[PDB]
């Protein structure tokens, strides 16, 4: 997936895709590339989400997934890096990720 | 940009209802075939090249599938035509479902599935639960049937990317409208009452330390303790969100156990302890479901 | 004219960031300049105008939005129009949590009740660890608090308490101590 996460960075991206969750369609229906692989979702969780421009909800979740990613990322990188399989809508991303993270959690990959 | 061919479907185990479809007669040789597939309302969006596509959706409503196909992945490129297939439920008596169909996961070991008849129910009907998972080579039929009074049930053993549990109530009759529900691995959990280990006293503090259910880590526990005291007729509760073992001066070394202090509490009076556990959502999808309480613990000077 | 000490900044996780530095004896909010940026995309940099500690010492507030752990911003002391001291801060790693307030004493037990400083949509509004010290001085008792409810009940067996805050898992400072209340 990436470098260990803080066990407080975790659990506080958890609990913001929880708080996101709870509601209107999340982002107005805009759509990002999915993730096939947990082998280095933490850069491609952002390099999809970074694509959405105007949605203010999941701003605070793109700051947070940027400390989980060791290199520097921009708009439009996901193609080149990843496998694109299919786009689906950011609160279907959110719900996958956040599935992903639960997993981790019982895993206890963190520190 | 023509429409796509021999739009069908299907239902395999219980809930998963399958879409497929062939690529349109009218073809640009120059297209890397894209589809824009989504439901009513335009609910679910999904952009692939399968040109087949299934969900796990409970069959009590007639929901339909709409399905374009595109060149590109932009958002812009809008499908002029698209072909839309719907399914709907089940024959069955109008008011003849079951209702509050409810299914809880317990200590990840058992599923415990419960029910009420229908308004519109023969009394000669036998109902009939089904379940399956991924794991299962087939539809499995719970014959470990139950009734706690006018609720119907069946209990069946269950124990431990994203897949889920299918659960149906039919009747073999075929008299009834089958009622679904989809339960998530990861929800509907209710785990056993933990074990109180100990209770020390420092001062007015109390150190409560017991340990949870050995299917259960401890980060991914809500903790609630009760105390009771009878002088002064006192019934307190806690709510602790993670309970670690801080001070070992009042504390077993057993690793896995998890510890809470409770301040101003006296050894003059006789305090009775129990604890209660839930799942948060750090690991689990739902914390509605509480344990049983623990077995009472007491301590101080009694009557 | 130079930096004697580095920026020392903290932050109470929550559109506030503390930082501080001390200089010989100058007018920081005349000269001084902090500029800071997050690291995130888009970079949008911020002006601070610095307040004044005493004796070559200055003292800036950083205004956020929201605090998430990644959070990361890079600091440019600019001493007039020339950078004086260049680095970088991160919210997280310096947590300093608000003090909590409207302690009320008491009444069929002794009963303490506080408010959480924080609002629910924060990080902290349920992973905040309490501390009361009631004293009349070294009669003290402190209590530790540890559960979600804020509030603190003890037996009767000319007083004054007080209370403050702590993040367990930002392993943070403690906060400031809340005004007292005598009884
Ligand atoms: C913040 O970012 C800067 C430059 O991007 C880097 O040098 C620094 O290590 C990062 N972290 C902290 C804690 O400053
Ligand atoms: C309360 O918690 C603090 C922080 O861990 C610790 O230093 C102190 O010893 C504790 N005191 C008691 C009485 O539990």
């Amino acid at each position: 997936p990436g470098p260990v996460p803080p066990s407080t960075a975790v659990r506080e991206l958890i609990e913001e895709l929880i708080n996101i969750t709870q509601n209107a369609p999340l982002c107005n229906g805009s759509m990002v590339w999915s993730i096939n692989r947990t082998a280095g979702m933490y850069c491609a969780a952002l390099e999809s989400l970074i694509n959405v421009s105007g949605c203010s909800a999941i701003e605070k979740t793109q700051r947070m997934l940027s400390g989980f990613c060791p290199h520097k990322v921009s708009a439009g990188q996901f193609s080149s890096l990843h496998v694109r399989s299919s786009k689906i809508e950011v609160a279907q991303f959110v719900k996958d990720l956040l599935f992903h993270l639960r997993t981790l959690f019982r895993e206890g990959q963190f520190n | 940009q023509p429409p796509v061919t021999n739009l069908s479907v299907s239902v395999e185990n219980l809930c998963t209802v399958i879409w497929t479809w062939n690529p349109p007669e009218g073809a640009s040789s120059n297209c890397s075939l894209w589809y824009f597939s989504h439901f009513g309302d335009k609910q679910d969006k999904k952009i692939a090249p399968e040109t087949r596509r299934s969900i796990e959706v409970p069959l009590n409503e007639r929901i339909c599938l709409q399905v374009g196909s595109q060149c590109s992945t932009n958002e812009s490129e809008k499908p002029s035509i698209l072909v839309e297939k719907c399914i709907s439920p089940p024959e069955g008596d109008p008011e003849s479902a079951v209702t509050e169909l409810q299914c809880i996961w317990h200590n990840l070991s058992y599923m415990k599935c419960s029910w009420l008849p229908g308004r519109n129910t023969s009394p000669d009907t036998n109902y009939t639960l089904y379940y399956w998972h991924r794991s299962l080579e087939k539809i499995h039929q719970c014959e470990n049937i139950f009734r706690e009074g006018q609720y119907f049930g069946c209990s069946f053993d269950l124990t431990k990317e994203q897949h889920s549990v299918q659960i149906m109530v039919k009747d073999n009759a075929g008299k009834i409208k089958p009622s679904f529900n989809i339960v998530p691995l990861t929800s509907r959990v209710k785990p056993d009452p933990p074990h109180i280990k100990n209770l020390s006293f420092h001062n007015d503090d109390l150190y409560v330390q017991w340990e949870n259910p050995q299917n259960f880590i401890s980060r991914c526990l809500f903790y609630e303790v009760e105390v009771n005291n009878s002088q002064t007729e006192t019934h307190n509760v806690f709510y602790v969100q993670e309970a670690k073992c801080e001070n070992p001066e009042f504390e077993r070394n057993v690793e896995n156990t998890s510890c809470f202090m409770v301040p101003g509490v006296l050894p003059d009076t006789l305090n009775t302890v129990r604890i209660r556990v839930k799942t948060n959502k750090l690991c689990y999808e739902d914390d509605k479901l509480w344990s049983n309480w623990s077995q009472e613990m007491s301590i101080g000077k009694k009557r | 004219m130079k930096v004697l000490q580095e920026p020392t900044c903290v932050s109470d996780y929550m559109s506030i960031s503390t930082c501080e530095w001390k200089m010989g004896p100058t007018n920081c909010s005349t000269e001084l300049r902090l500029l800071y940026q997050l690291v995130f995309l888009l970079s949008e940099a911020h002006t601070c105008i610095p307040e004044n500690n005493g004796g070559a010492g200055c003292v800036c507030h950083l205004l956020m939005d929201d605090v998430v752990s990644a959070d990361n911003y890079t600091l440019d002391l600019w001493a007039g129009q020339q950078l004086l001291w260049k680095g970088s801060f991160k919210p997280s790693e310096h947590v300093k949590p608000r003090a909590p307030g409207n302690l009320t004493v008491h009444s069929d037990t002794l009963l303490l009740t506080w408010s959480n400083p924080y609002p629910p949509d924060n990080y902290l509004y349920n992973h905040l660890t309490y501390a009361v010290n009631i004293w009349s001085p070294a009669d003290f008792r402190i209590y530790n608090v540890t559960y979600l409810e804020p509030s603190l009940r003890i037996a009767a067996s000319s007083y004054r308490a007080r209370v403050r805050a702590w993040a367990q898992c930002y392993n943070t400072t403690w906060s400031e101590w809340s005004p007292s209340t005598k009884w």
